[PDB]
Formats: C-alpha cells, structure tokens, sequence
C-alpha cells in the first residue's frame, strides 16, 4: 500500500 | 451549458492502487503514481505506455512534474522523496528528512524548491539543486495531507487532518493565515486557484469549499460526492467551462459548476474509488485513477 490509498481512520 | 466527458482509454499497467496522476505542463504526458512502489508515463493524448520509473522501496502517494516537463517529485511511505529526470528515468537526489510516510509533494512554479507533507504532521521546503532541506514547517498537529504553491511561488497553502488550512509564507517559513471552519472536520486537499486569489479545500464530511483565504470567506460549497475516508485531488477545470473536478468513494467523477455549484456530469467506469484526479492544461482532458480493486487510470475527452 501507500499513505494515500490506505485512507483516514 | 454542461460538459460531455466521454471515455476515450483506460491505462492498465499498475500492479496496486493507484495513489496520484499529474499532466505534464507541456500537455504531452501523464504521470501516475501507485502503492506498487513505481512511476509511469504515458502519452496524454494516445494513452500508450511510455516508461516505468522505479527506486522507491515503499508504495508512493503523490508525484509532480517541475514547469519544464523535465523532472518529476515522487512521495513514498519509504519516508523520502525522489527527483527524478523524465528523459532517462533516473533518480536526481533523494530528499531525505521525514520521519514518516511522505503524503504530498510538489515544485514551486520556478522550481527551483519543492515542497512536502507528510505523516510527521511537518511541511518542508527542499532545494532542487542540491536535495538539501532549507526549511522544517511544524505545519500541524496531526498528517499532512496536501502541499501546493501559489502562482508565484510566495505562498504555500497545507492541509491537514487536524482540520486545518494554513497559508505560509515561502521565503520567512511564517504563517500568514490559519482557516477553521465548523466543527474543524480533517482537511483531506487544498490548492492555490489558478489566479491564486482562492483555495479549494476538501473535509472528510463529503464536501468541497471554495475559500477567498486573505479574507476568511467561504464563497462556494460542493458537495453530492462521497468523501470520508481519502484524500482525494480536486481540481479547477479551465480549457472550456469553468468546472470544479474531484474524484468520489461511490467510484465517480464529480463536475459541478463553480459558480452554480450544480453537479453538471458525473462520469461511470471505475471499480473503486476515484482518488485523483487531473486537468489536462491545455484541452478539455481529465484523467482519472482509482484504488486497489480497479488500478486503472482513465482518460474521457469533451466538447466543452
């Protein structure tokens, strides 16, 4: 994965 | 009037989600960047793979080209950042500093600097010449989300999940402007308007607003989309009508208009979410890239 495509929790 | 995005290509090649994809300023070139830790390009207007650029140890989340066309910035979970040379694929320098995951990056319109968010809830200012790091921002208490550059180069604009916007100086590193709003939901993207008057700034509680930041006014909302989770691009569509673009968690493009703020178009095709999204700078282009379950970037053409 990435930062950006693993999203907010 | 309305636009009439149609599909014109779908780019396969990532083996992960797609993280970002940019246009090259010359129009000639898009650039993605994915979770499979590498960089492709392809032709903007044929969609035929050009190369793949690789070196990062860890997935990417976001990749900008330099004015020229000549250079790309890569972020990478691997905490750096890449410059690399578009025409052999090799990595320049390598922007070492982070201490986490690097979210967003991208040049200054000289670019002659970089600048860069990340996960250690920091923003950096880098030399292009040499890789060094000139200036540590302690930007925001929590993930940096997005970086962008004004017209001129003389402002920053960050954003963070601590829910806030801020405006910085370049050449002091100071803090000009801070933007709350609400019950400060995270700030998911920002950037500069063309002009760089306005911002557009996306919150976790599925909206798009349209700020003028010098006087703390909040002009437009957009909203109809799915954001809650990701930090998805949002862009100003100028070629032909004048349209705010931003990718959706229910695996759609939005296009509203900027100053109605209606939903004008909503284009079908992608199998997961839509989390960039580019203009093309000189035609009436957009490119589009999804997550894990999809990996694709399309590219949809229209009249207006």
């Amino acid at each position: 994965g990435s930062a950006r495509s693993e999203g907010y929790y | 009037v309305k636009p009439n995005y149609a599909l014109k290509f779908t780019l396969a090649g990532h083996t992960k989600a797609v993280s970002s994809v940019k246009f090259s300023p010359n129009g000639e070139w898009l650039a993605s960047s994915s979770a499979d830790k590498l960089i492709k390009i392809w032709g903007a207007y044929d969609g035929k793979f050009e190369k793949t650029i690789s070196g990062h140890k860890l997935g990417i989340s976001d990749v900008a080209w330099s004015s020229d066309s000549n250079l790309l910035v890569s972020a990478s979970d691997d905490k750096t950042l890449k410059i690399w040379d578009v025409s052999s694929g090799k990595c320049l320098k390598t922007l070492k500093g982070h201490s986490n995951y690097v979210f967003c990056c991208n040049f200054n319109p000289q670019s002659n600097l970089i600048v860069s968010g990340s996960f250690d809830e920091s923003v950096r200012i880098w030399d292009v010449k040499t890789g060094k790091c000139l200036k540590t921002l302690p930007a925001h208490s929590d993930p940096v989300s997005a970086v962008h550059f004004n017209r001129d180069g003389s402002l920053i604009v960050s954003s963070s999940y601590d829910g806030l916007c801020r405006i910085w100086d370049t050449a002091s590193g100071q803090c000009l402007k801070t933007l709350i709003d609400d019950d400060n939901p995270p700030v998911s993207f920002v950037k500069f308007s063309p002009n760089g008057k306005y911002i557009l700034a996306a919150t976790l509680d599925n909206t798009l607003k349209l700020w003028d930041y010098s006087k703390g006014k909040c002009l437009k909302t957009y909203t109809g989309h799915k954001n809650e989770k990701y930090c998805i691009f949002a862009n100003f569509s100028v070629t032909g009508g004048k349209w705010i673009v931003s990718g959706s968690e229910d695996n759609l493009v939005y296009i509203w208009n900027l100053q109605t703020k209606e939903i004008v178009q909503k284009l079908q095709g992608h199998t997961d979410v839509v989390i960039s999204t580019a203009c093309h700078p000189t035609e009436n282009i957009i490119a589009s890239a999804a997550l894990e379950n999809d990996k694709t970037i399309k590219l949809w053409k229209s009249d207006c």
